[PDB]
């Protein structure tokens, strides 16, 4: 199927409690494979998936240096942002970035990403053309001006179309037994009386990978969008995910309800009933 | 692999 | 300007009394990223608890999984206790094996 590689950067200021913390994690699809934390005893990029362990010392040295440099760059960015918003030195602020590439089954680029947020709000993003920026406000326009003057987008484009895609392809090959394996959900329906006159039907999906899934309830073949309770898809801790969807049904009417499950690992979409 | 400074 | 955490408490594997498992507390949707999470057994803090690496979603909100080994029984009560800048008091969510 299709795949993605994404890096996530976070820097968090903490006035009076040292310099801003900087972290990075990297993912292929829903698999975290590398991490860095400036607060670690000896900050280094560290492997978090077995298939990345085979990368040599040169890889780990380069990756660590990138993150050490980023720690300093992000501290400068945080200082600049505080000024752009006329903010006091006393408050704590957060800067986030996500960047990377999506590829299809043939490994060809579908699109690239390079986005930032300040205090959880979108700040600036590289457009899909990989040549221009969208700035959220007059502060981000300052960043945009600096980055246009420095032709940053051109560097992003070169990375996203080249290095990003090529290393994702390499990782998919090295990790093929897991990264290219979709695990279907194990499914069942449970029944929970609420009172004498109604009960909850809960449709469960367990043990699936990747996280993307569609669970729905129908009554008499009609989607029950408004009346369905969904929980957020949640990690099991063994790489897989879980989700459930529930409806409240009148006693005796259970056979009118069907649960529908779609997932990449299923040979066929499932219909289930109590 | 990460992308190889430009502060905001 | 801040976002309060969503909390789910659940087991890694289907719960079966007397069989070792993992108790999970998934916190998500929160901003900023500082958060405090305890797992509780009969109201008391469990010591061995580990967590996943702090990550964030497409909407910029953070998420973490806290987890510990446990052997469910009929009588023992488990819960997750969470504090965040958005909460005036810690929020406790009980483990319900039906959810």
């Amino acid at each position: 199927g299709s795949h993605s590689m994404r890096y996530f950067h976070t820097a968090m200021s903490r006035p009076g409690r040292g310099e801003p913390r900087f972290i990075t994690v990297g993912y292929v699809d829903d698999t975290l494979f590398v991490r860095f934390d400036s607060d670690a005893t000896s900050p280094r990029k560290e492997p978090r998936a077995p298939w990345i362990e085979q990368e040599g010392p040169e890889y780990w040295d380069r990756e660590t240096q990138i993150s050490k440099t980023n720690t300093q760059t992000y501290r400068e960015s945080l200082r600049n942002l505080r000024g752009y918003y006329n903010q006091s030195e006393a408050g704590s602020h957060t800067l986030q970035r996500m960047y990377g590439c999506d590829v299809g089954p043939d490994g060809r680029l579908l699109r690239g990403h390079n986005q930032y947020a300040y205090d959880g709000k979108d700040y600036i993003a590289l457009n899909e053309d990989l040549r221009s920026w969208t700035a959220a406000d007059t502060a981000a326009q300052i960043t945009q001006r600096k980055w246009e003057a420095a032709r940053v987008a051109e560097q992003d484009r070169a990375y996203l179309e080249g290095t990003c895609v090529e290393w994702l392809r390499r990782y998919l090959e090295n990790g093929k037994d897991t990264l290219e394996r979709a695990d279907p959900p194990k499914t069942h329906v449970t029944h929970h009386p609420i009172s004498d006159h109604e009960a909850t039907l809960r449709c469960w999906a367990l043990g699936f990978y990747p996280a993307e899934i569609t669970l729905t309830w129908q009554r008499d073949g009609e989607d029950q969008t408004q009346d369905t309770e969904l929980v957020e898809t949640r990690p099991a801790g063994d790489r897989t995910f879980q989700k459930w969807a529930a409806v409240v049904v009148p006693s005796g009417e259970e056979q009118r309800y069907t649960c529908h499950v779609q997932h990449e690992g299923l040979p066929k979409p499932l219909t289930l009933r109590w | 692999a990460e992308m190889y400074p430009s502060p905001l | 300007i801040q976002r309060t955490p969503k909390i789910q408490v659940y087991s890694r594997h289907p719960a079966e009394n007397g069989k070792s498992n993992f108790l999970n507390c998934y916190v998500s949707g929160f901003h900023p990223s500082d958060i405090e999470v305890d797992l509780l057994k009969n109201g008391e803090r469990i010591e061995k608890v580990e967590h996943s690496d702090l990550s964030f979603s497409k909407d910029w909100s953070f998420y973490l999984l806290y987890y510990t080994e446990f052997t469910p029984t009929e009588k023992d009560e488990y819960a997750c206790r969470v504090n965040h800048v958005t909460l005036s008091q810690p929020k406790i969510v009980k483990w319900d094996r039906d959810m």
